[PDB]
């Protein structure tokens, strides 16, 4: 409480009402020397809890502090999240991320006693019925997006021993998350930001939450995929014949095809993490290499830009790049 | 002049004194003193409340602060508190034991009224009462490695719980011996240095022998306390081979083979007790062990349950044998 | 007699607990369980020496056949340990040769490719 009172509302509320008004910072390189170490400041405090999460799985008070922040989280009105509020997000998002349940790993019963999610049947069902309210946060498009990565954590879950009571509220949590364009707000957003290009662990957890959206819930996932599937061909063929395309349509797969397509585009680091996308089995790898023929079955022309837009992220490496060259070859040997 | 009227009174309701002028310290950015004062108090029943006050004050003193002398202070406080506790459930032990021992109460009261030293606690109150638990944490805290000591001190504990248990039902006296031991190995789990594995699986199972006890209560409070299976199997085979002629003079070597067997078996009915990415190789030792048992029950001479006892451990090979 | 054999096997006297089976051997004439017993305690004390030769001499003679399997299977895998396979290859086998295969076989296909040397 005091770590996230303290940095956030003495770094804003001075700096803008105080150091801008005054000017008490002399010339044009003093006030960007204290503008960069106050941002340098804050960026390291968020950092800290960061590597800490990345480290150490948070406790209960901790966690229900955590979360009691992200209630209260705006973003930018430039469509970019401050590079400092965005790393305090994914960082909570790696404290909350079961991704280590799902790491074969058998300290698993350890981990399952240190990370305080578990252990706390209140602590699962206290932010599902909190995410699942309808009083959105200072960015409606937060109470949705949080609602779905807790989801994906809901899902997961399931294998782990019985937990399979809260397995069914994850088919109606994906289509609200998705309901929201969620696959918009994470490629304007948060990789609009141009510092989220620097943080390893940014893209990390993004591709871990990417990863496990197919394979941890392959049913929820085929069910939202041949359900927009189909909306999309029934709309778009009766509009071709006299009318015009409803105003309530939600191409979230469009959308989702983008966000592939933006998130792998980039390559400052060389890691090729489109090796993932190309199969040369574990159930996880059956699940994907399924994903990229699962949703090649598409063919409306509402979905052809996107998905040429996630192909231009999936190739990406050149070992990316020969295998999509590949691909496009054989489909022609006909698919568009 | 506040602080300095609270730094005489208290030096001429000391307590109370005292602990105003740490809280007003603390308020006015001076918790460093707080602390000196406390702790000159501590210093200086109601000894008790003393204690406990000092203990309380102290904490208050070093939330963070990890200054090296301070928090010695306070883990000496922490282990103070250590005495007291100690103190007072082996107090109520051989007090009711001595018909309320009149003497138990005089220790008491000699323990809180001042802080002992090693050397005095261990001997005075070695002989009278005989504290092994108590002795153990002491020399553990210390840092005092005596591995005879330590087993000597294990053996004193159970041998004075089954003297305090032999009124009750064997049932009773078992769950009690049990969780004992199983709360007290918690205490000491990190550390093997004050655990001694293999000597007290070797005294408790002598002890099931001689009174006639279940074969697989050994092999279940060993997985209780979280102690690996392949290790328990490891400790199990090596006891066997040993030839101890002791289970062979109590007639009982059929009875440690079908322990060992009792832990098979629990072994493959549940196999998530062995980690995942071990389970393959553990199966193939498995398989291993089997085949020499069965070995050595077929260059013994053959009897009804030596035969049922053959025909188990062939149907469990074939069982792991599916499995891997 | 066999109680003084198990003294002889704490006692870690490997050739005077062998003549003292064959003696007892002798005195169980018509005992088949018996017979079985002490002959395959010979061939266990000859393996553990490294007599291979005579323990697979005992390991003909057993009339057990259960017995003699296992106690196959233990010299087989005792001489892998022992790297004689020379003296592995020169013992005919009971029309077990497809038996030793499946063993050998079944560890394989249960042990780690990088550590062990049963597949070669």
């Amino acid at each position: 409480n005091k770590i996230l009172t303290l940095i956030s509302q003495i770094d804003v509320n001075n700096e803008f009402d105080k150091l801008k008004k005054e000017r008490g910072l002399g010339n044009k390189k003093h006030r960007k020397e204290v503008s960069d170490l106050i941002k340098e400041c804050q960026q390291s405090l968020a950092h800290s809890l960061y590597s800490w999460s990345c480290q150490t799985p948070l406790n209960r008070e901790d966690t229900l502090l955590l979360i009691g922040y992200l209630e209260k989280v705006t973003v930018e009105g430039d469509g970019s999240l401050d590079k400092v509020n965005l790393t305090l997000l994914m960082s909570l998002l790696y404290c909350l991320d079961v991704g280590f349940l799902e790491q074969g790993t058998d300290d698993r019963e350890e981990l399952m006693k240190q990370a305080s999610m578990f252990m706390d049947r209140q602590y699962i069902a206290a932010i599902h019925n909190r995410l699942q309210n309808t009083q959105p946060w200072k960015s409606p498009g937060m109470q949705a997006t949080v609602r779905l990565a807790w989801a994906l954590a809901l899902r997961g879950i399931s294998q782990f021993s019985e937990v399979l009571e809260f397995s069914e509220a994850d088919e109606p949590m994906a289509e609200i998350a998705i309901g929201g364009n969620v696959f918009l707000f994470l490629t304007e957003a948060v990789v609009g930001s141009e510092s989220f290009c620097t943080d390893e662990f940014f893209i990390r957890r993004i591709h871990k939450l990417v990863t496990d959206f197919p394979t941890l819930m392959p049913m929820k996932v085929k069910q939202l995929r041949n359900r927009a599937e189909e909306d999309a061909r029934l709309i778009q063929m009766s509009m071709q014949m006299g009318n015009e395309p409803p105003a309530s349509l939600r191409r979230d797969l469009e959308h989702l095809l983008l966000l592939i397509g933006e998130l792998y585009r980039k390559d400052p680091f060389h890691l090729e993490l489109a090796l993932e996308y190309w199969c040369p089995p574990p159930q996880r790898q059956v699940l994907l290499s399924k994903f990229v023929r699962q949703m090649s079955d598409l063919l409306p022309a509402t979905l052809y830009l996107p998905y040429l837009k996630m192909l231009r992220g999936l190739a990406s490496g050149p070992q990316c790049a020969h295998y999509c060259f590949s691909l496009l070859k054989a489909n022609g040997g006909g698919s568009p | 002049f506040l602080e300095p009227h609270l730094v005489r009174m208290a030096k001429l309701n000391k307590v109370r004194y005292m602990d105003l002028l740490w809280r007003y310290y603390e308020k006015n950015r001076n918790f460093s003193n707080a602390a000196r004062v406390v702790a000159k108090l501590a210093d200086m029943k109601q000894r008790l409340e003393y204690i406990s006050r000092a203990i309380l004050s102290a904490k208050s003193s070093t939330t963070m602060s990890t200054l090296a002398a301070d928090g010695e202070f306070l883990h000496e406080l922490e282990e103070k508190l250590e005495v007291a506790r100690i103190q007072l459930q082996i107090q109520e032990t051989l007090t009711r034991q001595y018909s309320h021992h009149s003497t138990v109460g005089d220790a008491v009261s000699q323990l809180d009224s001042q802080l002992m030293d090693i050397t005095k606690m261990f001997g005075q109150y070695a002989d009278p009462f005989r504290l092994s638990e108590c002795k153990l944490a002491i020399i553990h805290c210390a840092g005092h490695s005596d591995p005879i000591l330590v087993q000597t001190l294990w053996q004193d504990i159970i041998d004075k719980e089954l003297s305090d248990s032999m009124g009750n039902s064997s049932v009773d006296r078992m769950q009690s011996l049990h969780l004992k031991i199983t709360s007290l190995g918690k205490i000491y789990a990190s550390t093997p240095r004050y655990f001694p594995l293999e000597f007290l699986v070797k005294y408790l199972e002598q002890q099931v022998c001689n009174f006639s006890w279940d074969a697989g209560f050994v092999t279940y409070t060993m997985q209780e306390i979280n102690v690996p299976v392949p290790k328990l199997l490891e400790v199990y085979d090596h006891l066997f081979k040993a030839r101890d002629p002791w289970w062979s003079r109590m007639k009982k070597p059929l009875h440690l083979l079908e322990s060992i067997y009792i832990l098979l078996s629990g072994y493959v009915q549940e196999p998530s007790k062995v980690p995942s990415y071990e389970r393959r190789r553990f199966t193939t030792l498995c398989l291993d062990a089997i085949s020499c048992y069965l070995v050595e029950l077929q260059s013994m001479d053959p009897a009804p349950a030596l035969l049922n006892t053959v025909s188990n451990f062939k149907s469990l090979q074939a069982k792991l044998e599916r499995l891997s | 007699y066999n109680r003084v054999l198990r003294l002889l096997e704490d006692v870690g006297l490997p050739e005077l607990v062998i003549q003292l089976a064959t003696i007892a051997i002798g005195e169980a004439s018509d005992d088949w369980r018996s017979q079985a017993a002490l002959r395959t305690r010979i061939f266990k004390h000859h393996l553990d020496m490294g007599h291979n030769n005579q323990a697979y001499d005992a390991l003909t003679q057993i009339p057990d056949p259960s017995r003699q399997l296992d106690c196959l299977r233990q010299l087989v895998v005792v001489l892998c340990e022992r790297s004689q396979l020379q003296d592995l290859v020169e013992f005919p086998y009971v029309n077990l040769h497809n038996e030793v295969v499946g063993i050998i076989e079944s560890r394989a296909r249960a042990v780690d490719l990088m550590t062990h040397n049963y597949y070669e």
